[PDB]
């Protein structure tokens, strides 16, 4: 599955 | 669930220790299968907990497709702070789950026996995969999902074993997949980066944060983009471009160590534009020759706490032979802004590191690990990974 | 041309343009004749005026019946135009919808005005092991052109069009057979025939009475037991699919041209279907399946005969022995074919079949089956190393 | 395609 990433 | 390799050191893997993958510790110097192709395969489905049963999801049934959409919309991947959750659309799911060669038995669901409610899922699609000096027919595994009310009850290992069995029945013994968590054993580790397109809204819903030494006015100035792309000859991909897009991609991918090997029909599926699913733009030069292309797919997310979805574009495959990659991606950003996206996401794989910082991407908090099943080979740096999944 | 003699006196205007070895050369290498193509023609090849392509949905019973009729009236005949294959509709579904089949690979030609089906060719996917290489290929079958459409270059167009449709799916090699010699056989096999109903075979001139023997003697010569003799022989069932798969996989490693079947393909090709495919396994006193035999059903039309209209023929498929002698297995196959009403039992001289053909009273046939690879360079092999049976 | 053979 994909990974949900946001701005560090 | 470990998010770093250091956390993963201090963990035991009761399930993954039983599987044909290398151990997290070991350094691999060989190339090949962990175990042989099987000349007899378990005919019976694996046992589920009492009160649950298997189903194969025929997505051509609009009602079944909506059930899968609803399961993922409510229970699929969330960010690290449980503020956003992927919101794959039904039309996107059809694109990702019915490419050439798809099989309905590889849309493997779990239902409650008495109510038939869908509470779990995993999928396989076929893909030819080039890994170092070997081309293998594999499957790509995606959409592993267990209902929030069924978590921590060993259902995910059963889902994995059952899709393994169903893929084995069709004569395929290797798989590729990604995950945001560390398992035995990544063949490569990539990191998401993010390019703000609508910074106002991103700060509002706390996807990003104001630099605190910077004001909102300065931030909107920093991230503003031209109104139209600058590359000469840029236009949407059309049917007549399918062969040259296939030819451009095939030659471009040879430089990486983990890549898809697509037929021309697969190229049509993955790249031919579909509104709100996949966008592909080609550069046709002054001689009429297509020399470059850019592509990104559409994946919005539910804002969990408070509204409109967070609209995100994901870099797909970008091939340059005449236009500088930096220019091609500048135009990708402008086109994504034009189409109403709030953020443009890209991994640091392939040559992406050459433009991420220059085009004002900011580094993300999520790693994307790449994995092979039953294929033991050396790990590689992100810049050698040439495979993008959905 | 049926002979290598007739063939060496020919110019192959079409096959000279194709990636196959020349009839004259001998091959000392192993590999593709030409590299894979990274761009493929998007437009179907042009047909003569008045004709159009049409991919055949064999799940439409009427379309299946049109294909049945085209082949029944226009497909392969013997050397002397006395018999023609009569593939049944249900058999065509078996041969044309195995795992992985594609509707666009059921490539038909229709008359634009009337919609009459006048041409066909098919491809099905198959993993093929050839010497030290395993490759995803297609098997080409059922090339047919209506009798009224012959000698007008429609067969080359059908071949190029199916090639294009296969290339679009990323496959660049094919395997196929033919009763004629073309550039260039990888192996040449001979059909042999075991009489089961000698009277009918002689009456319709499938076989003859030699000067040496009478009809009375011929009957007794070909008489068979009432029931098979092997302990524990029984039809294949669903529970046997994994072990038949295992047995077949290990048995085929001794040959040089073989299929590589998944367990689902084994189910498709071997699970018994009445009047299409028969498979019998040997389950011993411990409950272990140790051998199996199989044969498919392919009847023929008898042309221009007032009384006998059809010949019921069984074709040896794949026979695997690990504990029962192959001679015993094949003896029981003959008895089973007799019990099921067949007039004749056919088998090629490939795999280990030569070890039993004469002993079980097969007689050599007048037809060679040539085996071919498209876009693959490798040395030829003897019939005994061919381990692939098509339909 | 297959080949039709009869007794030689
Ligand atoms: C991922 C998910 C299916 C796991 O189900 P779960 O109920 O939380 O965990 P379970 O008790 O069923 O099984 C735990 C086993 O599955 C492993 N596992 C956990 N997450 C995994 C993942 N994304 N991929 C593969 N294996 C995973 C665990 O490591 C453990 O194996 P181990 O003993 O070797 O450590 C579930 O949490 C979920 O649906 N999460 C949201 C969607 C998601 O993250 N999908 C996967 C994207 S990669
Ligand atoms: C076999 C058949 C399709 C050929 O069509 P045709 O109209 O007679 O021949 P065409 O004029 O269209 O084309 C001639 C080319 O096709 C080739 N060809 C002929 N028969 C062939 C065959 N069975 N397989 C492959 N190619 C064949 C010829 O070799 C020739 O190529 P060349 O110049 O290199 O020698 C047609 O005669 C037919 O339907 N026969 C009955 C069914 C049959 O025999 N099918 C083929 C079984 S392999
Ligand atoms: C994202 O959803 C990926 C989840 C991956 C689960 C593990 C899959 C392991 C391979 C199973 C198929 C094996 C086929 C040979
Ligand atoms: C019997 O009907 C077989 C007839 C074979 C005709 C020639 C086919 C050549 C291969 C075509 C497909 C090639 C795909 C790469
Ligand atoms: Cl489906
Ligand atoms: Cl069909």
């Amino acid at each position: 599955g994909n990974c949900f990433s946001k701005a560090r | 669930p470990a998010k770093t390799m250091e956390e993963a050191s201090k963990r035991s893997y009761q399930f993954w220790d039983t599987q044909p993958v290398p151990k997290l510790g070991e350094v691999v110097n060989t190339h090949g299968p962990v175990e042989p192709d099987k000349d007899n395969i378990r005919q019976e489905p694996y046992t589920l907990p009492q009160g649950f049963t298997w189903d194969a999801l025929d997505l051509g049934d609009r009602g079944v497709l909506k059930e899968l959409y609803t399961l993922l919309n409510e229970n699929y991947v969330e960010d690290d702070d449980n503020m956003f959750r992927f919101d794959y659309s039904p039309e996107f799911l059809l694109w990702a789950l019915r490419p050439p060669g798809w099989l309905p038995q590889w849309h493997c669901g779990v239902r409650v026996v008495s109510s038939r409610k869908l509470v779990g899922f995993i999928s396989a699609i076929p893909a030819n995969i080039h890994i170092y000096d070997t081309e293998k027919k594999m499957v790509e595994i995606n959409f592993l999902c267990v209902h929030k009310k069924l978590r921590s009850k060993r259902v995910a290992p059963v889902l994995i074993r059952e899709i393994t069995r169903r893929v084995h029945l069709e004569g395929i013994f290797q798989a590729v997949y990604t995950a945001g968590v560390v398992l035995p054993k990544p063949v490569g580790t990539c990191r998401y980066w993010h390019r703000s397109l609508n910074p106002r809204k991103l700060i509002e819903v706390k996807f990003s944060h104001l630099s605190r030494n910077m004001t909102m006015q300065r931030t909107m100035k920093l991230y503003r983009l031209p109104e139209t792309p600058k590359t000469a000859g840029l236009r949407p991909m059309e049917t007549k471009d399918i062969p040259v897009v296939h030819q451009l991609l095939t030659r471009y991918l040879k430089q990486f160590h983990l890549t898809p090997v697509m037929s021309q029909e697969e190229v049509e599926h993955w790249f031919y534009p579909q509104e709100n699913i996949i966008d592909t733009f080609v550069v046709e030069n002054a001689n009429g020759e297509v020399t470059d292309f850019l592509s990104f797919y559409t994946l919005p997310s539910t804002i969990m706490n408070h509204h409109k979805s967070l609209k995100a574009a994901y870099s797909f495959y970008n091939v340059h032979t005449q236009t500088p990659l930096l220019d091609l991606m500048s135009d990708a950003l402008v086109l994504a802004k034009m189409k109403g996206f709030d953020v443009f996401n890209a991994l640091d794989l392939m040559e992406n590191k050459t433009f991420l910082e220059k085009l004002k991407f900011g580094i993300g908090d999520g790693n994307l690990q790449y994995y092979l099943y039953n294929w033991k080979c050396p790990s590689m740096g992100a810049e050698k990974v040439g495979l993008v999944l959905q």
